[PDB]
């Protein structure tokens, strides 16, 4: 027997990192009573098999780790020096401070006189990398405290691209899963590193390779991705639009779109109003003046019952599918080429072999993470691939679908949650000041008048009622809407998101900062200026595993602490594999994970630090009075603690709900007590709670279905690996969206080797039915209100079509395609000190900021300090040799790498001018390790994008000198 | 005897395999610089067993060939590290019989430590300037006689890393040798009847590292 692991207590897990959601085995010395032993890969589980890359490899070196926080630590105004302090003292002062300020800023009253109900002068950031069940409280502390200005990770490279596939599908997550990867007959990785960035995703990438998939990476650069590539194909920045503005044209000239599919189940036969146009770039409406659209002169026509009008022929020239061809003939392979930089031969050879998934016996996927979809146009490169996918009848089927990789850990669970500045939990809309009643917010909901469309958000009512009566059981719906905060009609939304508050941060009007889980001073663009704003802040709560260079900014380079007179508490968490929960991977499995390790000294999991800080403010305020205490005192915290503790089974079961009193919904009795078993069976008179009607059916009576480990399948999902009993996905558990889409109206699948769902003996066989019905009576996309997926998307700010508008300000003055050249719905300087096209991306040993992974010896023995990758071109313009320490700067700052010269790098070909750019990753702080280098943070720009209100991290001006 | 099949095709450079082998071994982490290279550690030494070599080969058309190379003892059948080391002391140097695996034990403090590594034609063992005792890969023997997989085996995501009795590895290279020959026409095992450490090389083995294959 193994002498390392003989008596210690093994336990399962889930990775922290990335969004794969890997399986990890814990040893605990002592039978669960001491530190951990080992941590590697969970053999059983179904999408990793006991694999795990560096940095899943090395969690046990991530907690037991001698540099973690041990205790509360207290930084007075002006001091210099942390002060080690209790968690009594450290959660009392905070609640002191978060009462003095929520009542010195508390407007029950807008400007207008409209209920508001909140505070402005209190922001939080994250956090992703909670539990599920702490994300979903954290969240509802806030709002009860009064905050809108509420957000984190999800905002900054995901918030810009979900759009995109709500207005196409008509939801914003990953269509499909990781294992579905392996089903796929050609894979396009595109705005991707999933290599790096997802890498036991590459399990799945390469076993489609070995069943004959065809595997494209489309990238400026080469990256470790593009060598376990069939296919690398070089694209200049930001000439995404263009590359699928050419495969829409190529795939509908070819006539190698799925007719049937295209027929049924997108909106190709809508006929589109008289008043679209598109002339010059321009589409029908635009305000010159206010450089916005007038999205109504792009509205269906209607039919005498309201549904819009339908020709099934396809032949009426305002059908979607006839206007889409007239939109895309412009983007011939030669103009594609010359903008993208591929070679005709190699956009020929990407064209054909992607489209040939049109058949319906092949099926093709696209994968994109973040890449370079942050700016203005980043929606509309999403929108034209799940074009691209609908016409390909690519959505619903297996090995298909716009998997969109999400980023960390619980990044999807963490907006399910609602920890975005604009949404609740279960993605009802935070109201706004003009929301006066419940009624009024749920009159907004659109309906739709055609028998066929399921319309799923008709149901709204009934999730907004349970969620309320989650958070205040006792009161009626209507009642307990008056409690939560409401943001401003009349204002912009971007105005509320992580931008903004950076701004509103740089001005003094924040007199406090929660900075939960998240490390603004390295994360967010100009770090100079940020560094420099967070000491305009009051005080600043920093919950972490490290100390770090937001919790320490007031030491951090050039500052002087006598001169800075924030007060900072940070209190240290627990890591993952030290507590008890759920996170949400990509594809939206549910996955619980157990505590191995007791909490490293005195650190305490986040949903305990939450709870009795918020416990602290609610008694203050139950002794002391002050500022609309009604919503801090009624909140529903009993149901969140057993134990004296914080305790996640009782918050997941919350978050699932159930009955507050016996009812009787959709023909079925069900007692007072029992969970509820679905969302469809939620209510809207109070008889039912749910903190997020996604997880109606996460946690039933049936058990913690999240916790499932069951690898049983039936033939027909062990052969697309489903794996319907390992654990839960939302929604229902079913794991491919937009199923119905994969069968023909008699229920059989277009492709029965790899079915999804097959109408057999009255019934659904196989993954779970994305909406009921029988064969033919529905629409596929349950979500959408019109039920189809929509190649015309009149919901987007510029345009019901994707459209090329130059994303580089600087090096580009010609669009070949249109008249305009930029986003007109959206000053760069382009200084010529700075010639060089700056970009930041990742590599596959370090996570995000580094805050982690640079405490982790083992990866920063594999990549240890911050680098600078040139082309040799760029290098022998520069006179810079290999592994030589240059200077990179730009207006925002400068910093200093070891340069790495490499062919992975070329030049780009734009308007005859050879155009240089360079990388860096933003995996570095000065805080550790030595010699690793800061941000590069310190040279992106804080102008951000007017559309999205994300500042620019992958292409910004810099230089680069020898040292 | 056991033996690895190491598919370089499929390698996407990860480096989870140089992590969980010091995870397993609780091996400390060198003191490391970027002198122009994702390479880290730039060599084996004697608190490393493992590091992933990088190479960048130019090839016209657009890319690179980016060669990774995750460098282990190759367990020879017939070692002649043991034979060295058997001149100065016999028991410094252990064939596990059942395995196959070469094992270094604490008398290689004992004999002399750079004839051992000389003889070695794929320059594997380190010494520890200090206890001049001699470490390598030990093809992680412990989970090995216990059922389980070496710790680069079991965390390999791609199916790179493979581990079985010697019989049926050499049956899985001849089959892949031959399917990946069709996208890497170069393709080559390196020494495949001397070895259990059988790596799959996509083209020339002397473009991975210089000791790629004897
Ligand atoms: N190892 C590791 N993995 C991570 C992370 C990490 O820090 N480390 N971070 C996680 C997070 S939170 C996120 S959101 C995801 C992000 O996942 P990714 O999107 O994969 O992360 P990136 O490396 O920043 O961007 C990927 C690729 O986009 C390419 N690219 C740049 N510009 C363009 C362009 O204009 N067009 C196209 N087609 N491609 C372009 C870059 O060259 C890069 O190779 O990764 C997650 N995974
Ligand atoms: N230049 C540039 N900037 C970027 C990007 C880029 O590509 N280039 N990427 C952007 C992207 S996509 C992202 S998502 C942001 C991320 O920005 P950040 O969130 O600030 O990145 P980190 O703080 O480093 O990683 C998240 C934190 O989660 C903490 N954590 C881990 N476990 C727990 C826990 O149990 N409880 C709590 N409270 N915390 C925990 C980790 O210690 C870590 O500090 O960076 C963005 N900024
Ligand atoms: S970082 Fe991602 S791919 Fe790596 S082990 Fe963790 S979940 Fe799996
Ligand atoms: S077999 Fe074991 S000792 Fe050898 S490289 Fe792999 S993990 Fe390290
Ligand atoms: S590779 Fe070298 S050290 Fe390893 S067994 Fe063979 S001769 Fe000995
Ligand atoms: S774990 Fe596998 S894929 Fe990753 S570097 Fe090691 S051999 Fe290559
Ligand atoms: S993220
Ligand atoms: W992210």
């Amino acid at each position: 027997e193994l002498q390392k692991l003989q008596w210690a207590k093994q336990t399962t897990s889930i990775c922290c990192y990335c969004a794969v959601g890997c399986g990890l085995i814990v040893h605990t010395a002592k039978d669960g009573q001491g530190r951990a032993v080992n941590v590697e890969g969970d053999p059983d589980h179904p999408i990793n098999e006991g694999s795990l890359c560096p940095k899943g490899a090395s969690i046990f070196q991530l907690g037991e780790n001698d540099q973690r926080g041990t205790q509360p630590l207290y930084r007075a105004p002006f001091s210099d020096t942390w002060k080690p302090v209790t968690w009594d003292f450290a959660l009392t002062e905070i609640a002191k401070r978060i009462k003095k300020t929520r009542d010195a800023s508390f407007t029950e009253k807008n400007a207008a006189g409209d209920l508001v109900n909140r505070t402005e002068a209190i922001a939080s950031f994250g956090s992703a990398a909670m539990d599920n069940e702490e994300c979903w409280a954290y969240g509802n502390i806030l709002r009860s405290l009064g905050l809108v200005y509420i957000e984190h990770q999800a905002r900054i490279x995901h918030s810009p691209t979900v759009p995109a596939l709500a207005e196409s599908f008509g939801r914003g997550a990953m269509t499909n899963h990781w294992n579905d990867l392996a089903n796929s007959d050609c894979i396009l990785i595109m705005g991707s590193n999933a290599a790096e960035n997802h890498p036991i995703a590459f399990k799945w990438v390469l076993r489609a390779k070995d069943k004959g998939a065809t595997l494209i990476h489309v990238d400026p650069r080469f990256t470790r991705t593009s060598a376990r590539c069939d296919v690398y194909a070089p694209i200049r920045s930001g000439a995404d639009i263009p590359f699928l503005g050419g495969l829409i044209k190529y795939i509908l000239d070819n006539k190698l779109y799925f007719t049937d599919y295209v027929r049924e189940y997108t909106n190709a036969s809508l006929i589109v109003g008289e008043k679209f146009s598109f002339k010059d770039g321009l589409f029908s409406g635009y305000d010159a003046a206010n450089k916005k659209y007038d999205k109504s002169m792009w509205a269906f026509e209607l039919d005498a019952n309201g549904v819009p009008k339908r020709d099934p022929a396809l032949k009426h020239p305002r059908c979607v599918i006839n206007l889409l061809k007239k939109h895309y003939e412009r983007y011939n392979l030669d103009k594609v080429a010359a903008i993208t930089g591929t070679s005709k031969e190699q956009l020929q050879q990407v064209y054909k072999a992607y489209a040939a998934t049109g058949k319906p016996d092949k099926a093709g996927t696209i994968m994109y993470a973040m890449g370079w979809t942050q700016h203005s146009v980043g929606v509309q490169n999403i929108r034209a691939m799940a074009m691209i996918q609908l016409l390909l009848g690519n959505i619903g089927v297996a090995g298909g679908g716009v998997n969109a990789l999400r980023g960390e850990s619980n990044v999807q669970g963490s907006t399910d949650q609602g920890l975005l500045a604009h949404i609740w939990p279960g993605y009802n809309p935070v109201p706004n000041s003009k929301a006066a009643t419940l009624e009024l917010y749920n009159a907004a909901t659109p309906q739709s008048k055609d028998p066929m469309s399921v319309n799923w958000w008709q149901n709204r009512p009934k999730y907004v009622a349970s969620y309320l009566k989650a958070l205040y059981p006792d009161e009626e719906p209507a009642a307990a809407y008056d409690y939560l905060p409401r943001i401003d009609a009349g204002r912009k939304l971007t105005d509320y998101f992580w931008l903004n508050i950076f701004e509103k941060m740089d001005k003094g009007e924040f007199k406090g900062l929660f900075a939960w889980g998240m490390n603004p001073a390295c994360g967010g663009a100009n770090a100079n200026k940020n560094r420099k704003a967070m000491g305009k802040l009051e005080w600043l709560v920093n919950v972490n595993l490290f100390e770090n260079e937001t919790s320490s900014f007031w030491k951090g380079p050039g500052m002087n602490p006598a001169e800075i007179g924030t007060e900072v508490f940070f209190l240290p968490c627990c890591v993952s594999i030290e507590k008890e929960g759920s996170v949400a991977n990509s594809g939206r499995w549910m996955q619980w994970r157990y505590r191995g390790p007791k909490p490293y000294a005195e650190t305490k999991p986040d949903g305990d630090i939450m709870l009795d800080m918020f416990k602290k403010v609610r008694e203050l305020y139950a002794k002391e009075g002050g500022a609309y205490p009604a919503p801090i005192a009624k909140l529903n915290i009993a149901d969140w603690e057993e134990h004296n503790e914080f305790s996640p089974t009782k918050v997941a079961k919350l978050m699932n709900g159930y009955f507050l009193k016996d009812t009787e919904v959709g023909g079925k009795q069900f007692k007072k007590g029992q969970q509820v078993p679905s969302f469809a069976f939620l209510t809207a008179d109070g008889s039912t709670c749910s903190g997020n009607w996604l997880h109606a059916g996460s946690f039933t009576d049936a058990g913690n279905l999240m916790a499932r480990r069951d690898k049983t399948q039936t033939p027909e999902q062990a052969r697309i690996g489903l794996f319907p009993n390992w654990s839960f996905c939302w929604p229902v558990n079913r794991r491919i969206l937009y199923n119905r889409a994969s069968v023909d109206k008699t229920g059989k699948p277009w492709n029965p080797a790899k079915a999804v769902i097959e109408w057999k003996d009255g019934k659904w066989v196989g993954d779970v039915v994305d909406g009921g019905g029988d064969p033919g009576t529905k629409h596929p996309f349950i979500m959408q209100t019109h039920g189809f997926g929509a190649l015309y998307g009149p919901g987007r700010e510029e345009g019901p079509f994707p459209e090329h508008y130059e994303p580089l300000e600087c090096p580009v003055s010609k669009n070949p395609f249109s008249k305009q050249l930029h986003n007109p719905v959206a000053k760069a300087v382009c200084d010529p000190r700075y010639p060089f096209i700056g970009t930041t991306y990742r590599v596959t040993e370090h996570w995000q900021t580094g805050l982690m992974t640079r405490r982790c010896a083992w990866l920063v023995e594999a990549e240890p300090q911050i680098f600078c990758e040139i082309s040799k071109e760029l290098a022998k313009l520069r006179g810079i040799g290999n592994g030589d320490t240059v200077k990179v700067s730009s207006l925002r700052g400068a910093l200093e790498a070891v340069a790495i010269v490499t062919e992975r790098i070329r030049p780009f070909k734009i308007e005859g001018v050879d155009v240089h750019m360079v990388g860096l990753p933003w995996h570095y702080g000065w805080m550790v390790p030595k010699n690793g280098g800061d941000t590069a943070n310190l040279l992106t720009p804080s102008a951000g994008d007017p559309n999205t209100g994300i500042p620019e991290t992958k292409a910004f001006m810099v230089d680069v000198r020898k040292v | 005897g056991k033996m690895f099949f190491v598919d370089l095709s499929r390698c996407t450079a990860c480096r989870g395999c140089q992590i969980a082998c010091k995870q397993w071994k609780n091996l400390p982490a060198e003191e490391t610089r970027n002198t122009g290279s994702h390479q880290n550690p730039p060599d084996l030494s004697y608190v490393t067993l493992k590091t992933v070599r990088f190479t960048e080969k130019s090839r016209k058309g657009p890319g690179i060939d980016w060669l990774f190379f995750p460098e282990q003892c190759r367990h020879c059948v017939e070692p002649p590290c043991k034979g060295q080391a058997d001149v100065d002391l016999e028991g410094a140097v252990v064939k596990d019989e059942t395995t196959g695996a070469v094992l270094f034990t604490e008398l290689t403090a004992k004999v002399d430590g750079e004839s051992v590594r000389s003889a070695c034609p794929y320059d594997i063992p380190r010494i520890d300037p200090v206890t001049k005792r001699l470490s390598k890969c030990d093809m992680c023997n412990d989970r090995v006689q216990n059922g389980l997989l070496p710790a680069c085996v079991k965390t390999c995501p791609t199916g790179t890393m493979n581990f079985g009795d010697e019989q049926e590895m050499l049956a899985l290279a001849e089959k892949r040798l031959a399917e990946v020959k069709k996208t890497y026409p170069g393709a080559v095992l390196g020494d495949p009847n001397d070895v259990r450490v059988v790596y799959l090389f996509t083209r020339d083995p002397k473009d991975f590292y210089e000791h790629a294959v004897a």
